RNA sequence: UUUUUUUUUUUUGACAAAUUUUUUUUUUAAACUGG
RNA sequence: GGGGGGAGUAUGGUCGCAAGGCUGAAACUUAAAGGAAUUGACGGAAGGGCACCACCAGGAGUGGAGCCUGCGGCUUAAUUUGACUCAACACGGGGAAACUCACCAGGUCCAGACACAAUAAGGAUUGACAGAUUGAGAGCUCUUUCUUGAUUUUGUGGGUGGUGGUGCAUGGCCGUUCUUAGUUGGUGGAGUGAUUUGUCUGCUUAAUUGCGAUAACGAACGAGACCUUAACCUACUAAAUAGUGGUGCUAGCAUUUGCUGGUUAUCCACUUCUUAGAGGGACUAUCGGUUUCAAGCCGAUGGAAGUUUGAGGCAAUAACAGGUCUGUGAUGCCCUUAGACGUUCUGGGCCGCACGCGCGCUACACUGACGGAGCCAGCGAGUCUAACCUUGGCCGAGAGGUCUUGGUAAUCUUGUGAAACUCCGUCGUGCUGGGGAUAGAGCAUUGUAAUUAUUGCUCUUCAACGAGGAAUUCCUAGUAAGCGCAAGUCAUCAGCUUGCGU
């Protein structure tokens, strides 16, 4: 569980993603269920940006001991979303500005 | 529920079993070697002359309907 | 002119036995001519 | 001194009319007892804040009465069952006449795939008229004798189904801890370590929100930001599925040129009202006052809007043996699998009543009841191979019927002409013309079916209840409370809920 799990973790940050998480809910080990996350990244789970940047996952896998619940959020990053917002709400860029000539010469220049 | 009692009279009771008879298709063989109609056929059009009406007491019942043709004598 | 300055307390006993246990996986990316 | 007890006990000695000191075992029993510190939890510990699921000031009540609705109990053939403090009890969208349905009394069917073996073309097998029989027009089973033909039958293994069990074996979903502000890495610092600091004295905020302080620095989730919705726009884009004005034609009254109307597109023009795209708009703006002079807070003005503008949606880390196997062709294990716990059909039950509880409805009247008269919403839903929302005419006291019509909908129902409310009158302090439980007789409607009243209507019957003890719930502004309406469930049934307006 923890190798399939790590390997899917990976392949999600190979490709770009700002964060993901994975759960396996079960019976893992033992008789009695348990609950492991695997997680990297990090992940925005608060409000619109969620309809936005996660993608989200459920899966029944159908084990010997019972079932086990298959859990997969992904929150690819705004910057390269084509379509709708191209960043998170509270992102705020400043135009760097470019730096000008004191004196600037009192003069005409004319046609 | 923890088990069933079966007031009813204790009836495993099957169906007849399609009841198995003998060799049964016989009009009549007289000598060298003609045949005649015994147990008439049908007045159906759908029954060509290949059905035999049984006669049980003042009935004469076709089975190839499902339920009824009754021409009685 | 060290100058500032909320005074308090009635009654509230008890809750049977046992329990919940987590370990470090790659030994697997190892294949090349001599003409 | 040499694990904790037994035990400073027993015995002997000694100090002795005393209490009792001093000296001092063993048998037996036991897996820890203990020390210091850490993180939580708890305190009838303290300090600082916060919440109408807390109180204060109050409002509306509930508890008292009748009913109808869940739960317990009792009863029963069965009264199927889960859930029991908040976080079970108008909850399972659970308003069950059949169906639902899981329960009870009974009857059919296999929908037992495939593989092997047997029977078996001198027929493996299937179906049936009438009668018996049966609740039954079930060929169930029997009497009878036709039909069928290789798919079935029998046996052995399996298969399949199950609203059968286990929610303490699980998934998913949900509730709750938890109407709050909380949670965690990386590197550095402290400590042998569990851990700790960061994540804080103070002030501030709805907020671990900030100002700041600082062995921490830089970060991540949560809060905020975000989205939806309600308020503003005489601004843009234009609308016979929304309006307005003029114009024709026309009605009435006044007549003087006016007022009130009608005219499905007569035509023209426009978008204030309506619709909906793109936007604008609030940032606590301006001023004043306060504090360390910061973050902020308070008052006034302006403004459609000054509580985070109002209301939501969304919503951390860790958890609970919380609920659900009766949502699922989600599911492990167990059980059952042909006289079945599968499925289906007739009946019945879930509604049965000495009684206790929870949510509610109607009331106890004059701020009222009754009768006329006025007349005002918003959210919505609605039928093609199926009968949905129904206008209008006619009939009927009414419920309802019938003949038509419009609508797949900003077009028609529908301006949903809702109810409280308002005006005028009758009543007159009397359980009375308040209240309408209980009960009798009739007429209809839905349905295959209405008995154990489905529901509606008409006449009659006229119960308790005179403001509800201890307790206890919800609530801070277009809110509480009053008042109805649409939708869900639905064929019929709303005293329930989800919304909406007055």
């Amino acid at each position: 569980i923890r190798r399939a799990a790590y390997g899917v973790v990976r392949y999600v940050m190979e490709s770009g993603a700002k964060g993901c998480e994975v759960v396996v809910s079960g019976k893992l080990r033992a008789a009695r269920a348990k609950a492991m996350k695997f997680a990297d990244g990090f992940l925005i789970h608060s409000g619109q940006p969620v309809n936005d940047f996660i993608d989200t996952a459920t899966r029944h896998v159908l084990m010997r001991q019972g079932v086990l619940g298959i859990k997969v959020k992904i929150m690819r990053d705004p910057a390269k979303s084509r379509t709708g917002p191209k960043a998170l709400p509270d992102a705020v860029t400043i135009i760097e500005p470019k730096e000008e000539e004191p004196i600037l010469a009192p003069s005409v220049k004319d046609y | 529920r923890k088990k069933k009692v079966y007031t009813t009279p204790k009836k495993i009771k099957h169906k007849h079993k399609a009841v198995k008879l003998a060799v049964l298709s016989y009009y009549k063989v007289d000598a060298e070697g003609k045949v005649t109609k015994l147990r008439r056929e049908c007045s159906n059009p759908t029954c060509g002359a290949g059905v035999f009406l049984a006669n049980h007491k003042d009935r004469l019942y076709c089975g190839k309907c499902h339920s009824v043709y009754k021409v009685n004598a």
